[PDB]
């Protein structure tokens, strides 16, 4: 999904980027007795002031 | 048993083929002020005033980043600050073992009188600082120069932390102690555990200040390092005159600096589930000056008369030279050395298949004028040109004599202070064979540019960049220092080249060559 298209230069599939992201892992859970079968999205890795550049 | 010589007959054995002789070159020397440098990577740092006679007044601060031991921690439930201190061990020798335990020791590396205060303030930062940045597709380094005193000063938040007022020797009578800091702890089931811990700089900090910035702070704040060096951005260090005492200078490593924060909090429970608490701690560990581009050394200068006409651009004659050299370290003056009558003569000594036995430079030291001052240990000769090590330097593998004297490495290379009976200097003899054999040896070699400097420890070749680069002549620029120069507070006053210069004392290369014949 693209919320916002930047106004520079786009980088390519093997350049650096400075960044930030939020990550989480998507997990379909077992649908227990009381609890209808869901998904949930649990939290891994935050990085909210990018400091270097990490090579894609 | 017929391995001994014997000093009879000499006279009726030929004359050999070859002439050993010694040839003098002259030398031009001037003085090149050091502006602002790079203070970001440096292993050690100067906190404190020291005053020299000659030079001047420097004033030396320092700002650094602080980190986590483990982030995202626990705290607990309801804590409670009990204390918060910081310690910075300070580099000290046992000097004289004592009965009940216990040591007794001896500052070292403190420059200026023993009985000097100052008057320390340490203050929260309020200026982020980061390692390198991203620019038009490059990402660049970031270097924290000694002129940045008023940046890192003007944004700083609240009061100083070391703010108890009921022990002036923490603040507004700081002075470096040599104290063991005896703790005694009844707790071996009631039996006493006698620990020492050497010199250290113990401060007590603001409690109400760790309450909230840790105890008491949101859990995003502390979950990541990125996060947590933008919520606490560092620590500054100011030193000001404490009033009616002279003022020192030390140096410190502050990458085993931290602030230990001691708190109660309400403990794991559930199993009594009561209103006890538990005592816990969290240390705040400052960046590492080597690993981190998050450290500055503030060093501002004062400098004097002299020593600031001498190195001032208007009385520095690049054509002749200069009479006498002023080189300083840190944000002081360098030397630049020219081998250009060596040079001239170059195609004459190649022609003549001459071999160079050694070369040297020796550099007489100015002793009426460094009078009362402390003189470096050491002087440094590093290529100005290409910014890198001599030749001679890497060629020379020799150890110190005294065992675990890393400092006094190197001697053949030279540039060891050679002190007479007067317990004072007297000389500065470095040795360049290598590179005056390369010239002759190599046609296609040049004469580059040679920069005099002192220098802390003959290990540490790295260089440190300048804030603007300074351009020497039409296409030769100074950009670059020696790291080494920038650790070392002292300087001296040596004799130049200038032909106006007594022949005894004056500055000038010295050759030994072996002529064929
Ligand atoms: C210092 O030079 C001390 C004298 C060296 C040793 C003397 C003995 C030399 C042995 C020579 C043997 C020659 C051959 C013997 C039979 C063929
Ligand atoms: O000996 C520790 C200390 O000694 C002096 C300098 O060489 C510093 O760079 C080093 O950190």
């Amino acid at each position: 999904l693209v919320l916002r298209e930047g106004t520079g230069t786009s980088p390519m599939n093997t350049d650096g980027a400075f960044t930030s992201y939020r990550g989480e892992y998507l997990t379909r859970v077992a649908k227990t007795d009381t609890e209808a079968e869901h998904l949930s999205t649990t939290f891994f890795e935050q990085v909210l002031f990018p400091t270097k550049a990490l090579d894609l | 048993c017929d391995k001994d010589f014997n000093a009879i007959g000499g006279d009726l054995i030929g004359d050999d083929h070859f002439g050993l002789e010694s040839e003098k070159y002259d030398v031009l020397s001037y003085n090149q002020e050091v502006t602002s440098v790079q203070s970001n990577v440096l292993p050690t740092s100067a906190l404190g005033i020291y005053s020299n006679p000659v030079f001047g007044e420097t004033t030396a601060n320092y700002v650094t980043q602080v980190a986590l031991v483990a982030y995202a921690p626990s705290i607990g439930e309801d804590p409670v600050i009990e204390s918060a201190v910081l310690s910075i061990p300070y580099f000290s020798h046992v000097t004289a073992n004592n009965t009940d335990g216990s040591h007794t020791y001896e500052l070292d590396s403190i420059y200026g009188p023993a009985n000097g205060k100052l008057k320390l303030s340490v203050y929260e930062s309020g200026y982020q600082m980061r390692s390198s940045f991203p620019s038009n597709g490059t990402e660049l380094p970031q270097y924290y120069y000694t002129s940045q005193n008023s940046t890192f000063d003007q944004a700083k938040v609240g009061t100083r932390l070391n703010d108890d007022l009921t022990k002036p020797f923490q603040n507004d009578q700081f002075f470096f102690s040599s104290e063991e800091y005896k703790t005694v702890t009844k707790d071996s089931n009631d039996k006493e555990t006698t620990t020492y811990t050497a010199p250290e700089m113990r401060l007590n900090l603001n409690s109400a200040f760790f309450q909230d910035k840790i105890l008491k702070a949101p859990a995003s704040k502390i979950a990541s390092t990125d996060v947590f060096q933008e919520y606490f951005r560092g620590l500054y260090f100011k030193v000001e005159k404490a009033d009616g005492s002279p003022s020192n200078m030390a140096l410190m490593d502050f990458s085993k600096g931290k602030i230990t924060i001691t708190y109660k909090a309400k403990t794991d429970i559930t199993t009594d589930a009561p209103e006890t608490t538990e005592e816990r701690t969290i240390v705040i560990n400052l960046v590492n000056p080597t690993s981190s581009g998050g450290t500055a050394n503030l060093l501002q200068d004062a400098k004097s008369a002299g020593y600031s006409g001498a190195i001032s651009s208007s009385n520095v004659n690049k054509t002749e030279g200069d009479e006498r050299l002023y080189i300083k370290g840190g944000q002081g003056s360098a030397a630049v050395i020219k081998l250009n009558d060596f040079a001239s003569k170059l195609d004459d000594i190649r022609a003549k298949n001459w071999k160079v036995n050694e070369a040297n430079l020796i550099f007489n030291i100015d002793s009426d004028l460094m009078t009362g001052a402390d003189e470096p240990k050491r002087v440094y000769l590093y290529d100005l040109t290409n910014n890198v090590p001599l030749a001679d330097y890497y060629a020379d593998q020799t150890t110190s004599l005294t065992v675990g004297d890393t400092k006094g490495a190197k001697y053949v290379f030279g540039g060891l202070i050679n002190l007479g009976d007067n317990k004072r200097g007297k000389t500065y003899k470095i040795r360049i064979t290598e590179y005056i054999r390369n010239l002759i040896k190599d046609k296609t070699a040049k004469n580059v540019n040679l920069g005099l400097v002192v220098t802390e420890s003959i290990g540490i070749t790295t260089s440190n960049f300048l804030e603007n680069r300074i351009v020497l002549q039409p296409n030769e620029y100074f950009s670059q220092v020696p790291r080494a120069s920038i650790m070392n507070p002292l300087g001296t006053i040596l004799y130049g080249g200038k032909a106006s210069v007594p022949d005894d004392k004056r500055l000038r290369l010295e050759v030994y060559y072996t002529k064929p014949n």
